[PDB]
DNA sequence: GGGGTTTTGGGG
DNA sequence: GGGGTTTTGGCG
DNA sequence: GGGGTTTTGGGG
């Protein structure tokens, strides 16, 4: 196999040529009709990347790479912009003044993936290490051969990727549009954003909370099985989004089967100064939080740094699996999300107790001082997404007496039959709780059989 | 203002407890829409979303009365006007019904409607599953919301809060945590459903039927 | 022509 | 090919 | 044998 650079293939031979790319937009595969797939994309190479600088103002230049096939599985999912591909067979062409190359892999061609960094996308959320530095994470067909001669042409191609999009933004400013100018497009376009919250709609369903450099939010439905790779605070690129008329609430873009999001390798110049420059946002939160109903959802806690890294675990594993699953077994602190259906008691001037240290025992502060340290004793009743459907509630507690989750309410305990200040933050903390489409996000202990919740405060 | 008519109806419905008669009278005039597809679902657009209409016997015995030379599964393409209709909420299984949500299924009860033949209709955005919108899946998870808090604050009583010595001192104490399991209602099954709401009832053909009565 | 396959020389 | 399926109608 | 493809009947 004989390998041509992206602007030295033939346009005239007309005959099946080879080559090694770099993929910096995707769309995802797609059916068209009863028979076919297809997937389009945008690659570029050493003697591809960049138009006629001058005038042209630093855009990116590239050729198109079209895939077909009979089979959803015999093409490429690509979730992150910097990765290579190996393309065997395709034919090239000048489509609308470009370099089109198309390969029907449902014929003779075939293709293969190669990350750019040290993990594929797919590992990186297994926490999987490569084969080796030469294995394809991806590919079409049975079988796919990497001959000895190959290896420098894919060690110096990623080279070149990590020089490119370290230098050079890859996705220009005419590769996209701004999130503020959205409701002047009169079509699809394409986006660039921070995604500053994951929140878990249903079973198979997350809602992004994006921001771009513009400074406006939007919100999109992205799926959990088509797009397993969205982190809080990673930079994004959306091939295919349009704006929603219809969505009067708040701002909402709209995806289709064929639209992509799609990461950047870390040495992206792009992701790096918009992960710093975009700043997350509040003020959506802080405007629904004066409706009697907000459709815009509100996670109310944020936990300590140390945690960040933690993943999360949902409510069915932590009540129905935390004692049968051996990976759950061998954990005692875990990270999840769910919202407050009851709070108990139901009095809020009884959530702190007196607490006698000796005999293990609380009790009512109505009588004031009489019953030692003053603690927090409250019992949340919660649901999630995963237990969404079922006839359950699940009980958190915020039991304070060894300092787990003591300043969960940013308010020191003390008797709140006598502190009036502290009886009514409290009170106030406690209606946005249980209201519609607020959310808690916390780390809790298991102990003894129950959750504790701790490192954990409310931020409204 | 919302644009479109069937998030907005469908909207009101849910927001007033699956009561037809709550809803806004200015909302219940005759719906023109396009026939996205007719079979093996029939699927109209209000412009923006697609629902899927259910025609009751007498509905299709009157259309193919007033129209003998029109089968209703060959409508694709076509638009219709739904001129006698009305909206109910049911209980489904979402994972088998993909025009619900949550179990939950806002249906749209035509009585009369008239084929408006080779009218040509303005542009639109591509319509999308009125199901799968995240403003109306909020809607419903909404309602849920309203539901289970209502049957939670009346079947949990008694402040039963687990005793702090058990979370206190526990060294040497081992619990299975399914102690912190709450029923929510008095529901008889594994699934919530302590609604207020009355659910719909109305006999409704299969899309299948009136196949096999245009085309045997 | 050339794959994968078995048809192992020949259809459409 | 900057696009529109579905035994897949919450990867397609 | 049958696809896609053009070889349009025949290799290995
Ligand atoms: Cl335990
Ligand atoms: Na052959
Ligand atoms: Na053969
Ligand atoms: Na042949
Ligand atoms: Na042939």
């Amino acid at each position: 196999y004989e390998y041509v650079e992206l602007a030295k293939a033939s346009l005239t031979s007309a005959q099946p040529q080879h080559f090694y790319a770099v993929v910096i937009d995707a769309t995802f595969p797609y059916k068209t009709n009863q028979e076919r797939y297809i997937c389009s994309l945008k690659i570029v190479d050493p003697t591809l990347y960049l138009k006629q600088q001058k005038g042209a103002g630093d855009a990116s230049d590239y050729a198109t790479l079209v895939l077909y096939a009979k089979r959803f599985e015999d093409l490429p999912i690509i979730h992150r912009a910097g990765d290579i591909i190996r393309v065997h067979r395709a034919t090239l062409r000048l489509y609308n003044g470009q370099r089109q190359f198309n390969a029907n892999v449902f014929y003779s061609s075939s293709w293969a993936l190669f990350s750019t960094d040290k993990r594929s996308v797919t590992q990186e959320i297994n926490n999987q290490d490569a084969v080796s530095d030469t294995t394809p994470f991806s590919f079409s067909s049975k079988h796919a051969t990497i001959e000895k001669n190959e290896i420098s042409i894919l060690q110096n191609l990623r080279k070149w990727a990590n020089q490119y999009f370290s230098s050079y933004s890859v996705i220009s400013s005419d590769m996209y549009t701004a999130l503020n100018k959205a409701q002047a497009q009169k079509g699809d376009f394409d986006v660039v954003a921070k995604i500053l919250q994951v929140h878990e709609l249903d079973e198979y369903t997350n809602e992004l909370k994006l921001k771009d450099a513009s400074g406006q939010v939007f919100y999109t439905l992205s799926l959990k099985l088509k797009f397993p790779h969205v982190r809080t605070g990673e930079v994004v690129r959306i091939r295919s989004a349009t704006y929603d008329e219809t969505s009067t609430q708040k701002k909402v873009l709209i995806l289709s089967h064929y639209s992509n999001i799609i990461t950047f390798i870390q040495s992206s110049k792009l992701a790096k100064e918009l992960r710093a420059k975009i700043q997350d946002d509040h003020s959506v939160e802080v405007a629904s939080l004066k409706k009697n109903v907000s459709l815009n959802a509100v996670v109310l806690t944020e936990v300590d740094k140390k945690h960040a890294a933690l993943p999360s675990t949902s409510l069915q594993d932590l009540f129905h699996h935390a004692d049968s699953d051996k990976e759950l077994q061998a954990q005692d602190t875990f990270r999840t999300q769910f919202y407050v259906t009851k709070i108990e008691p139901s009095d809020v001037k009884e959530w702190v107790k007196g607490y006698d240290r000796k005999t293990k025992k609380s009790s009512s502060l109505k009588g004031a001082s009489g019953k030692g340290d003053n603690i927090f004793q409250v019992q949340f009743l919660v649901k999630d997404a995963s237990t969404q459907l079922n006839n359950n509630t699940y009980r958190v507690l915020l039991y304070t007496q060894d300092g787990l989750g003591a300043n969960f309410f940013n308010v020191k305990a003390d008797n709140l039959h006598k502190n009036a200040d502290a009886r009514k933050k409290l009170e106030d903390s406690a209606e946005l709780l249980t209201k519609f489409n607020s959310y808690v996000d916390a780390v809790v202990e298991r102990r003894n059989g129950f959750y504790l919740i701790k490192d954990t405060k409310l931020i409204y | 203002q919302q644009q479109s008519a069937f998030k907005q109806l469908y909207t009101e419905l849910f927001n007033n407890e699956g009561d037809f008669s709550k809803v806004s009278s200015n909302l219940k005039k005759p719906l023109k829409c396009y026939v996205k597809e007719s079979y093996p679902h029939f699927l109209v657009t209000d412009g923006y979303f697609f629902v899927a209409p259910y025609f009751t016997k007498e509905a299709v015995n009157e259309f193919h009365a007033k129209f003998p030379n029109v089968n209703i599964v060959d409508l694709t393409d076509k638009v219709i006007v739904i001129n006698n209709w009305s909206l109910e909420l049911r209980r489904v299984n979402s994972a088998e019904v993909f025009t619900s949500y949550a179990n939950l299924e806002a249906r749209l009860i035509v009585h009369s409607f008239k084929p408006n033949l080779q009218e040509r209709l303005n542009p639109t955005r591509y319509p999308v599953n009125l199901f799968r919108d995240d403003e109306f899946k909020t809607t419903i998870q909404h309602f849920r919301h309203t539901a289970l808090q209502a049957a939670i604050n009346k079947t949990v009583k008694g402040d039963n809060l687990v005793d702090i010595s058990k979370v206190a001192d526990a060294a040497g104490k081992k619990g299975k945590v399914d102690a912190g399991i709450v029923k929510a209602s008095a529901s008889k099954g594994d699934e919530f459903s302590d609604f207020s709401f009355k659910e719909g009832n109305t006999a409704t053909l299969k899309i299948a039927d009136i196949f096999v009565q245009e085309k045997g």
